[PDB]
């Protein structure tokens, strides 16, 4: 059963690795599982795209401060 | 500002609310003996930041829908900013009773949320009057079962 | 383990800081969640999945439209995840365009289909 | 056995009346503008004096459609009046949405008439007031229109000082535009002779 | 008629703005506002009860209250036109129990203060009454509203076959001091046919007097805020 | 059930437009207009797709699918009063362009026509162009 | 006065915290933590008699 | 309405009745014995009279009467507070201890 629940989460992951690629969505690899493990406990995916584009345009702003 | 044991015992009392008064001194010095037994054990087996700490219980409060309390308690909190008393009070969350009860529209504002909210209070209003009048009643069908001397 | 944990985490992780450093930010975060815990929307993949490929021919990209479609299959075959409007709704808000100018003709919802709200 | 309606079948007939289109058993009359309910059934008198005080809201409902109605068609009625034709079926489309949560709670209930009183009071509110400005607002065209509507601002009650406010910043977007280009551009769009500028060719 | 007294002093009212403002336009309801008693929010104009068990008594007696509430003719219960600007008078079927007739006539004067609050509403929501005088008709809707809900609350709790007579009354408590209190205030406002400061004095006088009591003094703070808010 | 049914009149107009209007002998204008209006009516077909979802979950009716309607009704309105006004005056070229201008201003009254008049007349214009 | 207004706030706080310490247990854990104490092992020690003076209340409610 | 429902149930001997009224008895024989003695009074003759009831030993009547006499003072603390504190009247009934003389 576990054997099963690996392979299953490992092509999942691969599948959604590839989706991202193709959409050049521009996401890094922590976003693995966890940020979806997140949005799989049903919450407001509109809001989580919402938070997770400022954390994005905030941590854009942190680098352009430090460089 | 006392003995450790003075201030346990203090609080000890405080909690208690102690028939004979034999059983009340005996049930204090049982409160004081586990309270130190307690502090012994803790002492012979002897992090993140409060405020993420805060912000999780804030988070909770507003997923539980009690919004309105979680920014209460967000005020609070910033009016604050003593660390330890409230990791203490933090551990103590939810240790209460649980709590059951507690310009204008645009044309579109037109919304059965509220509707519903207030159809929703005034039948949680009968509906717990009516369980009281229901448990009322059952208390004294048991005390008229009941021989009464005790 | 808990949401509001996994959230810290992931602020952690796309800031680089440590949990303390993004406070302000994390409150801002939070509020922002606690705003909306449910979809307001229905579910139903079959619009996102349009939705994608209609970007992606917007982008030039038929073939990498075609292939989008191909892995949808695969995924929805060996599916373990329940939830998947979410994530693809997610995917969508985040997806970007690097190989064309950046510039789009605006889309209708009253005009062109909208969702029902729940 | 007598016919009575039940509740839901009277539910039912309320629901097409609040739609604009009349029951199985409640019918419009069209001697009074209102819908009334035979009397081979027979049904309480509660029941009756609630369909009645229903069937207010469908005949203001069925005056809203006949007036959008026709002067939609009227392309002389200009650009203003297509606003208030616009701002008019939306309004009607909130309530229409509030009808269909009210089917979506009948099915539920599959809800009684005098809830849905009270939940009706507020649509028969908003309907009223709308009816009552289109009633002022009828027969005026450009800025006869933009006065009837700034005559009704100035109720005090702010539920329908927010719909009338809204209402009227619609309809006096497109009387902006044309000021804007009349104030913009010197130039006038103005071939149904509406706009405050007249040109003598 | 109420009416007919009401709508000469709006045709008054509306010659005394119209002669204040120099001939500006003023707003005018469509008549079939007024010209219409089906949109009325007072009352529009069975098997005999005495043949019932005294449970069965009690139960089509509750039946007609809870339309009655609501200004609904019960079947066995029923209402008087009025006369004049008063509260509203009721019918009680005469084969009805002397007992019951009388716990029914403790609650009428609810429904009493309910067809004064919805004349209120609709004489004081026409324009030429004045913003003061429509935002206290909307604010008097909101309470009604409230009571409205309640009523439906309770009928919800009839359906279930959980209520009766003496549980309605211990009920309806509360609501029959606030109808109470709104009617006195609305025939008081009609008797003095206050506007503007008037109407603002009126209910700043008031607001005290009711300060013996919390809930009518806050009901009352409540409804002089939201009034005062276009004249303030 | 009458009053949906105009949809599906309107429907039923714009495919034998877009057909027609897509015929080499109409004209570039009118191929592309009919490309539009196809585009559109792809994205009208998505819309009956998602109210066929909620179908076949139980979880539509009548009144429902009358609310849901009404954004997808005007639209549809509007677009095939365009197409008969350009068929009816056998608009080519500038024509067609100057009928669009036209119309786009007559429905500035409602933002859903002026948005969609504006996608229209961009792109049939831009061959012109 | 400082002392107190953070007293009572504190006061208020853990009530809406579904906590419920008094003034006189909000006052001892505050001398505590002035004294050294951590407050996880007050916490500990605090919830341990809690269930043991709930055991006891009732053995002596029963007792009585 | 309690009793009422009780009643209803049965549909119970008036002994377990009056059982169940003994304290309601107490309750308006408290609250009838209050009455009387602040009847015909207003202003400080009100609020001495209700005073004087508060000497009861009774404890159930001592509680009664505590917050009856709480409810009571309430206005006249408010009076005595914007006399206190806005040293003016809105004595239009004359029950407030101090007289202003225009």
């Amino acid at each position: 059963a576990a054997a099963a629940n690996l392979n299953a989460v490992r092509e999942t992951m691969d599948v959604l690795l590839e989706i991202s690629r193709i959409l050049n969505t521009g996401l890094d690899m922590e976003t693995l599982s966890i940020c979806v493990r997140l949005c799989e406990q049903g919450i407001n995916p509109e809001a989580l795209s919402s938070v997770i584009k400022e954390l994005r345009k905030a941590t854009e702003a942190l680098k352009a401060a430090e460089n | 500002m006392a003995s450790v044991p003075q201030l346990l015992d203090d609080l000890c009392e405080a909690l208690l609310p102690a028939q004979r008064r034999g059983s009340r001194k005996r049930a204090k010095q049982s409160l004081k003996k586990v309270a130190y037994n307690a502090l012994f054990t803790n002492l012979f087996q002897d992090r993140l930041p409060v405020k993420n700490r805060i912000l999780m219980l804030s988070f909770d409060l507003r997923v539980g829908g009690l919004a309105a309390e979680a920014d209460r308690l967000e005020e609070l909190v910033e009016g604050l900013e003593l660390g330890s008393v409230l990791d203490l009070l933090v551990q103590l969350a939810g240790s209460g009773p649980p709590r059951v009860l507690q310009n204008v529209r645009y044309g579109g504002y037109d919304c059965c949320h509220l509707s519903g909210i207030e159809a929703d209070v005034r039948s949680i209003i009968s509906g717990e009057e009516e369980l009281c009048r229901d448990l009322i009643r059952k208390t004294l069908q048991v005390m008229e079962a009941a021989p009464g001397t005790g | 383990k808990s949401p509001n944990v996994l959230l810290q985490n992931l602020c952690c992780r796309i800031l680089g800081k440590s949990e303390a450093d993004v406070a302000q930010q994390f409150q801002y975060a939070v509020r922002v969640i606690g705003s909306n815990f449910a979809p307001t929307v229905e579910r139903d993949e079959f619009l996102v999945a349009e939705k994608i490929k209609k970007e992606l021919t917007r982008q030039r990209r038929e073939a990498d439209a075609a292939l989008f479609s191909e892995l949808h299959r695969k995924l929805h075959s060996q599916g373990v995840l329940k939830n998947k409007w979410s994530i693809l709704y997610l995917l969508l808000s985040l997806s970007e365009d690097p190989r064309k100018q950046p510039s789009k003709v605006s889309g209708y919802a009253a005009l062109f289909a909208q969702a029902l709200p729940r | 056995g007598a016919v009575e309606v039940t509740e839901a079948a009277l539910v039912r007939d309320i629901l097409y009346v609040f739609q604009g289109i009349d029951g199985k058993h409640v019918k419009m009359s069209n001697a009074d503008n209102c819908y009334t309910v035979e009397g081979k059934a027979n049904l309480s008198k509660s029941l009756r004096d609630t369909a009645v005080r229903l069937a207010e809201l469908g005949w203001l409902h069925n005056k809203i459609r006949k007036y959008t109605d026709q002067r939609s068609l009227d392309r002389s009625f200009g650009l203003v009046g297509q606003s208030f034709c616009a701002a008019l079926h939306q309004e009607l489309r909130e309530y229409y949405r509030l009808l269909s949560v009210l089917h979506s709670q009948l099915q539920l209930e599959d809800l009684t008439l005098r809830r849905l009183l009270v939940w009706t009071y507020d649509p028969k509110m908003r309907l009223k007031t709308l009816a009552a400005l289109v009633d002022h607002c009828q027969g005026r065209k450009g800025g006869e229109l933009a006065s009837a509507v700034h005559a009704y601002t100035k109720t005090g009650d702010p539920y329908a000082r927010s719909l009338v406010q809204h209402i009227l910043s619609l309809v006096s977007h497109p009387v902006l535009s044309f000021l804007y280009r009349w104030i913009y551009d010197g130039e006038l769009e103005d071939t149904y002779h509406e706009f405050f500028v007249a040109s003598d060719p | 008629t109420w009416q007919q007294s009401l709508e000469l002093t709006r045709k008054m009212l509306r010659d005394k703005q119209s002669k204040k403002n120099s001939g500006q336009r003023l707003p005018v309801l469509p008549a079939w506002v007024y010209e219409r008693p089906a949109l009325l929010g007072d009352f529009l104009p069975a098997v005999p009860i005495g043949s019932l068990p005294l449970a069965s008594q009690e139960a089509a007696v509750v039946e007609d209250l809870l339309y009655v509430l609501v200004g609904v003719d019960g079947r066995y219960i029923s209402a008087q036109p009025l006369t004049g600007r008063q509260g509203r008078t009721f019918l009680v079927d005469p084969n009805l129990d002397l007992s019951i007739r009388e716990l029914v006539s403790r609650i009428l004067p609810v429904a009493a203060s309910y067809s004064t609050v919805t004349r209120f509403i609709e004489e004081k929501s026409s324009f030429e009454y004045g913003q003061v005088n429509h935002a206290l008709a909307a604010a008097m809707r909101t309470l009604v509203k409230e009571y409205l809900v309640l009523v439906t609350q309770l009928e919800q709790l009839q359906r279930q076959g959980l209520l009766s007579l003496q549980k309605l009354w211990f009920y309806i408590q509360p609501a029959m001091r606030s109808l109470d209190i709104l009617a006195s205030l609305a025939t008081s406002v009609d008797k003095g046919e206050c506007i503007g400061g008037a109407t603002l004095s009126l209910l700043h006088d008031r607001s005290f007097s009711y300060t013996g009591d919390s809930q009518a003094q806050e009901l009352c703070l409540h409804l002089t805020k939201a009034a005062s808010t276009p004249y303030f």
